[PDB]
């Protein structure tokens, strides 16, 4: 932001946004799968109790 | 500078420890070509090099 005009700052920020958004999506999917496994284990624990 | 070096013997000078108003050189209306990469000359002399 401090070294470029808006016309090219747009391109650079687009690259950064793409990368970070993809990283977040990967993280969220991993968390969903892991949470599914944890819920399965919790159901087993409730059944044992 | 009065005399300029040849292209194959291009002159190099190093500048440090001073204060420069790059906007003046930009606002000289004396240069045919003025292109900056990685930085925008228009009032971005607000950084330390």
């Amino acid at each position: 932001l401090s070294r470029l005009d808006p016309p090219e700052a747009e391109v650079q920020i687009d690259r950064l946004i793409t990368g970070r958004l993809q990283s977040l999506q990967t993280y969220v999917t991993q968390q969903l799968i892991r949470a599914a496994e944890i819920r399965a284990s919790a159901n087993l624990a409730a059944t044992k109790m | 500078a009065t005399r300029f070096a040849s292209v194959y013997a291009w002159n190099r000078k190093r500048i440090s420890n001073c204060v420069a108003d790059y906007s003046v050189l930009y606002n000289s209306a004396s240069f045919s070509t003025f292109k900056c990469y990685g930085v925008s000359p228009t009032k971005l002399n607000d950084l330390c090099f």
